[PDB]
């Protein structure tokens, strides 16, 4: 009636340093080492919705067929085209054979 | 059947008080009676249980939600159980519960995780989830494969 | 003196009637146009209704007959000889007509 | 339909505290397909007298804002609880009881002591540390978000069309949301 | 409170507003009150009740 | 004006006609 | 008329989004699909029954087969809300197990 | 949702956890008064099936 | 008659009673997504 | 810290609570207590147990 | 035209709809579907068939 339900139940809103009265934040920091008031109050963690993850068709993991294989009696050679498309970044730690 | 019985003699309720100073505990009392200093809590699992039955030698489990606002939905978490090893809870006494081993519904002793082949999640009866060609097989969550050629 | 050990089964049968739940802030009939139907929340906004009925199981296909109570009202004008002009309004489950 | 339109009534979302999106008031429409000009003209004057009330109710009650249905209401425009400060009468004198107890007296139970005339009174701020912003409640959704009478609909260049009637539209993306 | 929005439709279809002794013309109320015992007009006009 | 939805014949959009938006198809008239 | 299948316990219904102006309340009674003809259609060939029709005559008799009703406006606000009842979020009609 | 599992010669149960925000806010305005507002989203008490 | 005009037996054509943004949408996308047979035009003798 | 941390009046750390009413069933039983928190005290319910 | 014509998300061109409640009779057959049009989509019913 006076607050939305995510901000009443503290699902998306202010941390406990912001919605609690300033005497209680001052009290909870002073008595923290012998009477903890920390787990009594719900802090929201909000994931970002903008400029983080695309909303387009984009494959997480690609699978690259070798462009040119080359077998030898002692070695084996595979040639790939590791193509990173438009507006994409690829950390080479995620790549493997 | 095996003759085990338990008798409960008495209960006491023990409550340890911190011996706080009486004008420190009166300040903390009147701060915490303010409607902005309400102690808000949270269930750790934070989930709604749904136990769906799987018959003997049954493979597909089609489940269906009719219509709901899906706001503040966090995700799924699924594990196969056994009907012998899960009591009909909600009722105060299950007279047909002839089992006294570990109850994986209650203690987290899950062990049928390997018995899952695939998962297909579709929103609004038409749109596959996650969609957007995210996965190597984008329409479903293939958990394991018996036949792998690719 | 040899009465068996017994347990009591309680139930009720309430035939011929409809389980009325009035859309009033004290569940009372203070008039046909209720206080929550006149309320600025429910009459200047659009709200989704999500009712959930738990019934006894029966071995037969049954139907759930909900009476969404409205104001099914007609106003009738006969301005000339042989002219019969009617306007129907029901609120909130209107049939509908634009301008 | 263009001259006397049907008002877009706003859908609230109690969780985010924002308006979901406005659809027209289809469910309160009045059926004059069986009326004549003696009564169609009288109902169209009631459709138009209602639209004059909603423009008058929005000029009184709705906060003047650029973006219709914003996504983060400022803290100066949200109704906030501002209670009276809490006056705490502290029960016991602290340093007058550590001198009775060090002298050998056992204090038990409970001016309020017979051995101390001193009385401490503490006044504490009841309200929050920071003013709340981001989402309006139910009562401020009633005051704002008066149903939009949208005359001559969808005739002004696009981009001026109300996209914030649509329940899928992010204002800061300028795109309709999808399933992922 | 009651909505000013709905009040033109509700007063016209008589969901809220005036009773039949108030919106009808005074000649018709005098006709209906006189001939009540033999030709009743009472159930032809809708009276609103308001909570 | 939704002219970026039209196929460009040359440098201009190949917009349709205003009078083609409706229909009047009916048996015998 | 919302369909309840055989041996079905919980039946959720929905109303999408709507002006609830001049709304009066709810009333409800379970019927039978065998007894209720498929009206709206001018003839019911699937209607092999000629008893009383509780949909039409008011001879309701399955009122006792209701456990609880839960009315929530706007998908999270329960109705009547406001902690009105001893069961806070629903209208419990009957209880087989009464411990309290 | 459509799950495909291995077959077993025993009636088994599928335990799906629709992860929600099962939250309680606890108000105590006066002495001996304990007031709680519970909320879980999406599967609210009253819209849970 | 106000009911012939509501059902478009007599009155304005679809270029005139529709919203002008929808007329510009149906005129641009006509070659690949035709909205033309969705709206009824009056033919008045 | 010296002051405003611990009282010096006669006050118990752990309290014992007798059940006010016990209702015993065949498959269950019920214990009802009076969890009386006195003036100028705070009880964290994590320190409570049966 | 490149932009604002065809979506950049995944979307099936054709959908398949199993009946929700089918009913067989010796003289007729009834099939009840859910014609679920997803969001940000339009469906011309001329493209629908059995």
């Amino acid at each position: 009636s006076m607050m939305p339900q995510w901000s009443y139940m503290h699902i998306s809103g202010q941390d406990a340093s912001e919605y609690l009265s300033p005497g209680l934040v001052q009290f909870a920091r002073a008595t923290e080492t012998y009477f903890s008031l920390n787990n009594k109050f719900r802090n929201p963690t909000v994931a970002p919705t903008h400029d983080v993850t695309t909303d387009r068709s984009q494959r997480l993991t690609l699978r690259f067929i070798p462009v040119d294989r080359e077998d030898t009696a002692y070695s084996y050679k595979a040639r790939f085209t590791l193509a990173v498309g438009d507006n994409r970044v690829l950390d080479m730690a995620s790549t493997y054979f | 059947v095996d003759g085990a019985s338990i008798k409960f003699d008495s209960i006491c309720l023990y409550a340890t008080f911190f011996p706080m100073a009486h004008n420190t505990a009166s300040t903390l009392e009147a701060m915490l009676r303010n409607d902005t200093n309400d102690q808000s809590f949270n269930d750790y699992l934070s989930a709604a249980n749904m136990l769906y039955p799987i018959p003997a030698n049954a493979t597909n489990v089609p489940i269906s939600i009719p219509s709901r606002n899906w706001a503040a939905f966090r995700g799924w978490a699924f594990t196969r159980l056994k009907t012998k090893e899960t009591p009909s809870l909600g009722s105060g006494y299950d007279p047909y519960y002839t089992y006294s081993g570990s109850i994986p519904y209650l203690d987290g002793t899950f062990y049928l995780n390997h018995t899952f082949k695939k998962v297909a999640i579709t929103f609004d009866s038409s749109v596959s989830w996650p969609g957007n060609d995210r996965l190597l097989t984008p329409n479903e969550f293939e958990i394991k494969r018996s036949v792998d050629g690719e | 003196k040899t009465a068996v050990d017994s347990i009591t089964q309680k139930k009720f049968l309430c035939d011929r009637t409809l389980w009325r739940i009035p859309f009033s802030s004290n569940f009372m009939s203070m008039g046909a146009l209720t206080d929550l139907g006149q309320n600025l929340l429910y009459a200047n906004s659009a709200h989704a209704l999500d009712m959930t009925f738990e019934v006894d199981p029966m071995d037969e296909p049954t139907l759930l007959y909900v009476l969404f109570e409205v104001f099914d009202v007609v106003r009738v004008h006969r301005p000339h000889r042989g002219v019969i002009e009617t306007v129907y309004l029901r609120t909130p489950f209107s049939a509908g007509n634009a301008t | 339909s263009k001259e006397i339109p049907t008002p877009y009534m706003w859908s609230y979302q109690p969780q985010m505290g924002l308006a979901a999106g406005a659809a027209q008031d289809y469910s309160t429409r009045i059926n004059y397909m069986s009326a004549g000009p003696h009564m169609i003209s009288r109902v169209n004057g009631i459709r138009a007298h209602r639209n004059r009330i909603l423009l008058e109710q929005a000029a009184i009650t709705t906060t003047p804002r650029n973006n219709l249905n914003p996504r983060s209401w400022p803290a100066a425009l949200v109704y906030q609880e501002s209670p009276a400060p809490t006056t705490v009468v502290l029960p016991r004198d602290a340093q007058a009881e550590v001198q009775m107890t060090n002298s050998g007296a056992q204090l038990a139970g409970g001016g309020r002591p017979s051995f101390t005339p001193r009385q401490a009174i503490l006044t504490l701020q009841t309200s929050s540390s920071e003013p709340r912003s981001g989402g309006i409640g139910t009562l401020q959704f009633i005051e704002e978000f008066v149903p939009s009478v949208y005359f001559n609909p969808f005739s002004g260049p696009p981009g001026h069309y109300p996209d914030q009637f649509i329940p899928n539209f992010d204002a800061v993306k300028d795109s309709a949301d999808g399933y992922d | 409170m009651a909505t000013p929005s709905m009040m033109p439709q509700w007063s016209y279809m008589h969901i809220s507003g005036q009773d039949a002794s108030e919106y009808l013309s005074p000649g018709l109320v005098q006709f209906a009150r006189a001939t009540e015992t033999y030709f009743s007009l009472n159930n032809k006009f809708r009276n609103p009740t308001v909570a | 004006n939704f002219a970026s939805l039209a196929p460009r014949h040359g440098s201009r959009p190949f917009m349709g006609n205003w009078q083609d938006i409706g229909t009047s198809n009916m048996s015998g008239g």
